[PDB]
RNA sequence: GGCGCGUUAACAAAGCGGUAUGUAGCGGAUUGCAAAUCCGUCUAGUCCGGUUCGACUCCGGAACGCGCCUCCA
RNA sequence: AAUGCUAAU
RNA sequence: UGAAACUCAAAGGAAUUGACGGGGGCCCGCACAAGCGGUGGAGCAUGUGGUUUAAUUCGAAGCAACGCGAAGAACCUUACCAGGCCUUGACAUGCUAGGGAACCCGGGUGAAAGCCUGGGGUGCCCCGCGAGGGGAGCCCUAGCACAGGUGCUGCAUGGCCGUCGUCAGCUCGUGCCGUGAGGUGUUGGGUUAAGUCCCGCAACGAGCGCAACCCCCGCCGUUAGUUGCCAGCGGUUCGGCCGGGCACUCUAACGGGACUGCCCGCGAAAGCGGGAGGAAGGAGGGGACGACGUCUGGUCAGCAUGGCCCUUACGGCCUGGGCGACACACGUGCUACAAUGCCCACUACAAAGCGAUGCCACCCGGCAACGGGGAGCUAAUCGCAAAAAGGUGGGCCCAGUUCGGAUUGGGGUCUGCAACCCGACCCCAUGAAGCCGGAAUCGCUAGUAAUCGCGGAUCAGCCAUGCCGCGGUGAAUACG
RNA sequence: AGCGCCGGCCAACUCCGUGCCAGCAGCCGCGGUAAUACGGAGGGCGCGAGCGUUACCCGGAUUCACUGGGCGUAAAGGGC
């Protein structure tokens, strides 16, 4: 064991937290089961729009949830074709009202997770690997950021001995508070195991 | 019971020899003979490899101790005269004795004392002492080549049961038969490969 | 025996003292927090990713 | 055959009519581990019969082992 | 003053 | 002077980067030394080896396994054992067919699960005062696709963690040197906790690490004053109880303050020594934070996942047992061996926490555990709650004791469907070893060690002497 | 219409079976439960009335160096 969580690091400090409600003794865990129910539910139905970030916010029996996406339209579709019904189903896993918000992601190249789950998606469909990750650090550099890194483990292009192969560019401050460093995280379950990507993104110090 | 053991610093016994006393213990431990392999991280291994090593198990019916005497039918006895010294006494006297053992042809002749009956006695107890040496020396090698045929060189190959400790495994490779309780074969539940085994025994006689 | 215990626990029994908490995450049945539901490893991976309102790092 | 001697525990080996030792073995310490070292602990008088309050010990027998003699012809 | 570490990355 | 048979797939030279040395130099760390208190001996608690058992589930193995996974094993947990039971299954989608279920109270046998069972009801869209038939929330029987597996492999893996090591390091771009591996930079001098900084230099710069940015403590200020507090004032049943006030303490947000900032000396400089002021002085004290990599390190039993294996059983249910065994061996602890003590009565002084199938004031009954009434408090309001060491007074008078509290007999309380295997607590009786511990071995540099009590997670109850925290009293020593 | 080969040298790759066994091998080496190296199959490469193997000679071998090598430390300066 060697590395902090970036996020959980700087909770409170330059992150802010994904679920923002108040509860007591009473219903804290209760909501909890709802909101994972919930995050659970939409990672598996926006997958193919570029789901970055979900965020769970309550007033009193109302929950609001905005999600952040790649392409808007992949979820609201044809005159919110799909942007209503899944609503309806949320409400009726939900038993509450839901005011489901979606959001685009200005540079989808400066969202950890979104190139964690690209470079992911490539090892899936048998991609070179080196190539994959010194190509999205490239990406990443290219659109202002003061620094990138990327980094995969498991069984590169199926050997049966497991390495690490990882990329970087500019500064990774992981000491620094002040620092903006953004994290993602995404799995490939190829035919022969899971590999696990990991995605840094330096954008300047607040 | 233990009859001879020779232990090592660390535990093992590079030689260890007992008995198993009741009826058919050798008709139930006539299987374990032979050349048996494990493969394994050794305790005495420093960067973590697997090894392959063997130890032979070597089974014997216990002999019976049955005295050796000299059966006198087939026993010739002569007397002579002595040689040498002595005047008159060792010109007349038949002192000197050679006792003829018929089957093998062995003779033993004393002439030490003066006296008839003590060479005879001496020939007698010097013949006997051969005899049994000859007997004794022909039991050992039969059983030499008895131990050679069963455990052989100790190679690798050659080997009758393998261990894989990684794998939990145990095979005998005399009948083709796998098992995946490799603790509880060590603890001792050897039955499921022995009767396996006279399956195999009962079976190869199907004749015609 | 994983998903068989999971659902026993889930459900009612005739006496009791029988009913035991569970990991409503991963169904671990040691360390579970009642405070969230959660088991100690369930309760760090959501901490870690500001899952948990309110729940933060503490050093004094 | 004559005469003399001996039999002690895991091995080698002593004194004693009333009470070993050395190296081992076993438990612990030290060492990454083994050895070495250190701290503790420990298994008996060939067998039978006597004398004696009391026998490993004195006496008689038996067995086995060892040593010397067995000459005048 | 202090001996040694078999044999499959 | 000088072969061969046979045998090996190399044997060699120089240089490079590491590693290592019972080589050297310069440094450092409770490493030693200087001290204080322990452990190794006793009893007991607990984890482990072994052995035993039907089973005594499984994993963890030097440091870095052994009060570890386990922040709660009577049943459950539970993964093990014995017996009795079930079969598309306790959980998930789909294709059918026969019923059409859907939801609810009763009957035999059984330890229970189970097996055989006896009485009613589906919305919705229909032709519709019709017998009725149709599509539909949903269920069962007989078939399937299948579910399920704490079954094996951490030597196929992800994720997370331990460790070297909070050690001071590990590298890169371009340039230059070398046939090349590679080197330089990063070496030398001074300095620092620090590859920290300064000077010099075929290098000039940069990144990950160090430091800083964040939290707690220590001083002060502004905003506020309830459930907090009570200096001055007036009442008073003598409690801030009231009026009243935010002075003070405190509470919680925002700020200031410390930065070698000033003076003397030393030195190119970085910096080092001394002093003033200041609550605080040279990183102010303590946290969070762990580089490239190493260890075929740990975890398929938290989860996920490749492959292999089982499929009226290696799946699932119940009852009972086991994980609590016991000739022994080891680790971590608790309680002592006494007078700087033990016992008894009265009397002071904290902090951080928890509380609605809850915390429980107070009163009554029992020696007591506790029981019966019964306020207040969803809690800066009410409760847990008594703090203990301490202070005062008395008793014990060197003893196996008014030291010590193991073991056992008996009477009880409570939790739980149920305390036999195998819970905790109260009372009576019993009153073991132990007289300061062999070779040896551990922690700790200041509010530290030592010593005293208090809270919390898990949790019906508790085998907690564990763990994570909190405050009270408060040392010795560091020459080197 | 057949024969050899398909790890590198060297042209031509996947699946199954096995599990330091069976076996392959000119050298280096393969095989110990996920083998492009063993065996089979599908595919591929090279030749083709042939295709391989063994034996022997020259070449590659500047490795007896005339063309065309060396002797400080690699083998090699004789004790003078
Ligand atoms: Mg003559
Ligand atoms: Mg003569
Ligand atoms: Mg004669
Ligand atoms: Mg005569
Ligand atoms: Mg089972
Ligand atoms: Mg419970
Ligand atoms: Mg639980
Ligand atoms: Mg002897
Ligand atoms: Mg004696
Ligand atoms: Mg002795
Ligand atoms: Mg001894
Ligand atoms: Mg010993
Ligand atoms: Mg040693
Ligand atoms: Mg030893
Ligand atoms: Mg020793
Ligand atoms: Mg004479
Ligand atoms: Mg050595
Ligand atoms: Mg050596
Ligand atoms: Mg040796
Ligand atoms: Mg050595
Ligand atoms: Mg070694
Ligand atoms: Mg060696
Ligand atoms: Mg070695
Ligand atoms: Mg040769
Ligand atoms: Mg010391
Ligand atoms: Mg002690
Ligand atoms: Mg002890
Ligand atoms: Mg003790
Ligand atoms: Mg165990
Ligand atoms: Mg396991
Ligand atoms: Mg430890
Ligand atoms: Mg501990
Ligand atoms: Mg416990
Ligand atoms: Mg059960
Ligand atoms: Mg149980
Ligand atoms: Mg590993
Ligand atoms: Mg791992
Ligand atoms: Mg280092
Ligand atoms: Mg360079
Ligand atoms: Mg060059
Ligand atoms: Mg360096
Ligand atoms: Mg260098
Ligand atoms: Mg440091
Ligand atoms: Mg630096
Ligand atoms: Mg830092
Ligand atoms: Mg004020
Ligand atoms: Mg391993
Ligand atoms: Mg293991
Ligand atoms: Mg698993
Ligand atoms: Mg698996
Ligand atoms: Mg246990
Ligand atoms: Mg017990
Ligand atoms: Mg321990
Ligand atoms: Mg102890
Ligand atoms: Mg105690
Ligand atoms: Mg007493
Ligand atoms: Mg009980
Ligand atoms: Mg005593
Ligand atoms: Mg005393
Ligand atoms: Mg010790
Ligand atoms: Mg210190
Ligand atoms: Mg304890
Ligand atoms: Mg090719
Ligand atoms: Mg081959
Ligand atoms: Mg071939
Ligand atoms: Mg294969
Ligand atoms: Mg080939
Ligand atoms: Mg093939
Ligand atoms: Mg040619
Ligand atoms: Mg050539
Ligand atoms: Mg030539
Ligand atoms: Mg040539
Ligand atoms: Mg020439
Ligand atoms: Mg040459
Ligand atoms: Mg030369
Ligand atoms: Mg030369
Ligand atoms: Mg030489
Ligand atoms: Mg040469
Ligand atoms: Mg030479
Ligand atoms: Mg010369
Ligand atoms: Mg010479
Ligand atoms: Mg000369
Ligand atoms: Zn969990």
């Amino acid at each position: 064991g060697n590395k902090i969580h970036p996020i959980g690091f700087r909770l409170g400090i330059t992150r802010d937290w994904e679920s923002r409600w108040y509860a007591g003794k009473k219903q804290y865990r209760h909501l909890l089961l709802e909101d994972q129910r919930i995050r659970g539910l939409l990672e598996k139905e926006l997958y193919s729009a570029g789901l970055a970030r979900v965020d769970i916010e309550r007033a009193a029996d109302n929950v609001a949830v905005t999600v952040h996406v790649a392409k808007p339209g992949v979820v609201i579709g044809r005159g919110g074709e799909r942007i209503r019904v899944l609503r309806e189903e949320l409400a009726k896993l939900t038993g509450k009202n839901v005011a489901l918000n979606v959001q685009e992601v200005q540079n989808p190249n400066l969202s950890a997770p979104l190139v964690a789950q690209r470079v992911a998606e490539q090892i899936e469909r048998r991609f070179a690997v080196r190539r994959a990750i010194k190509q999205a650090v490239q990406r990443v550099m290219e659109s202002g950021a003061k620094g990138a890194k990327v980094i995969v483990s498991g069984r590169i292009g199926g050997a049966e001995q497991a390495r690490t192969e990882w990329a970087a560019q500019g500064r990774v401050p992981l000491h620094t508070l002040r620092a903006n460093i953004d994290y993602g995280f995404a799995l490939a379950r190829t035919t022969y195991g899971v590999l696990g990507v990991k995605a840094y993104i330096f954008l300047g110090e607040v | 019971e233990v009859l001879d053991s020779h232990p090592t610093d660390l535990g093992g016994f590079s030689k260890v020899v007992f008995e198993v006393r009741g009826p058919g213990a050798y008709g139930t431990f006539k299987y374990e003979s032979g050349v048996h392999r494990v493969q394994r991280v050794p305790v005495t291994e420093t960067q973590g490899r697997i090894h392959t090593s063997t130890a032979t198990v070597a089974v014997l019916p216990k002999a019976e101790e049955e005295d050796f005497a000299l059966n006198m039918d087939e026993i010739r006895i002569d007397v002579m005269r002595a040689s040498g010294p002595g005047g008159q006494g060792v010109n007349t006297t038949d002192s000197a004795v050679r006792v003829v053992h018929l089957p093998t042809g062995i003779m033993v002749t004393c002439q030490d004392s003066r006296s008839q009956i003590k060479n005879r006695e001496k020939a007698l107890m010097i013949l006997r002492s051969r005899l049994l040496e000859m007997k004794r020396a022909e039991e050992a090698e039969r059983l030499r080549k008895t131990r050679l045929a069963q455990i052989g060189t100790g190679e690798r190959s050659e080997k009758i049961r393998t261990y894989n400790f990684p794998q939990s495994r145990v095979t005998d490779h005399r009948i083709g038969f796998t098992t995946h309780d490799l603790e509880g074969v060590l603890s001792g539940h050897l039955t499921p490969i022995l009767e396996a085994l006279k399956r195999a025994d009962q079976e190869r006689q199907l004749a015609a | 025996a994983r998903k068989a215990l999971i659902e026993k626990a889930k459900r009612t029994p005739k006496f009791k003292v029988r009913a035991y908490t569970r990991c409503v995450r991963c169904g671990r049945a040691r360390s579970v927090y009642r405070f969230f539901g959660l088991c100690r490893i369930c309760l760090r991976e959501l901490a870690h990713k500001g899952q948990l309102p309110g729940v933060r790092k503490a050093s004094w």
